[PDB]
C-alpha cells in the first residue's frame, strides 16, 4: 500500500 | 550472494548511505543521492527546481524527513516509468536505463 | 551509471529474463524467478502452497498473470521488511540482505 | 499508488 510519482516522457 | 539480492542491498545502502544516521532524508540528502544517484537525470530535468517538485510529492514529505518507504516511491517511480518507455519504445547492453532516465520528467 | 541505476536495470531484466516475449509472469515463471533471485527463500518458508498465497496478495493479480507492476509491488514488499528488520536488528552493511530474507514470511 | 504484500519475522 504505497503511493509513487509519475514520470512521463 | 544473488542479484535481485544486491539490487535490493543497494538501494536499503543508499538511503541509509545519503540519509546517515537520523534515519531519513531532508530535501537536501534528497538533492544530492539523485545528483550522484541519477546523474544526468536532475540536470536534464528542464524545470530546475524538480527537486522541489519532487520533494513537494513525496508520499511522506510533509515534515521535510523522506522515509525508506517514501524514498521507495521514487524508486517505484522512476523504475515502473522506465520500463513502461523501454517496453513501448524498444525492447543486452547497459547505459539504457541511464538514457531512459534523461527524457524523464515529472508530471 | 549508478548503482542506483545498476539496480533498477536489474530489476526490470530480472522481470524480463523470466517473463520472456509473452511480457508477463505465471505463477511457474515467477515461481522459478524467486528460486533463482530468491535462494533458500521459499524453502525456509515453511510451506507448500507458498508462491500461490503470494501472487494474491500482489497489487494486480488474480488471472494468474504478474505484470511489471505487479512484481514491483513484490521488491517493496521484500525490500521494506528487509529495511524494517535491518533498522532494528542491526546497523552495519560495509550479503546481509540475503540473510534477512532467510528470517522473513508472509502474512 | 501500489498494494503490496507485507512479510513479517
Amino acid at each position: 500500500p504505497t503511493f509513487f510519482p509519475r514520470f512521463e516522457f | 550472494p544473488s542479484q535481485m539480492e544486491h539490487a535490493m542491498e543497494t538501494m536499503m545502502f543508499t538511503f541509509h548511505k545519503f540519509a546517515g544516521d537520523k534515519g531519513y532524508l531532508t530535501k537536501e540528502d534528497l538533492r544530492v543521492l539523485m545528483e550522484k544517484e541519477f546523474p544526468g537525470f536532475l540536470e536534464n530535468q528542464k524545470d530546475p527546481l524538480a527537486v522541489d517538485k519532487i520533494m513537494k510529492d513525496l508520499d511522506q514529505c510533509r515534515d521535510g524527513k523522506v522515509g525508506f518507504q517514501s524514498f521507495f516511491s521514487l524508486i517505484a517511480g522512476l523504475t515502473i516509468a522506465c520500463n513502461d518507455y523501454f517496453v513501448v519504445h524498444m525492447k543486452q547492453g547497459d547505459s539504457t536505463v541511464h538514457e531512459i532516465l534523461s527524457k524523464l520528467s515529472l508530471e
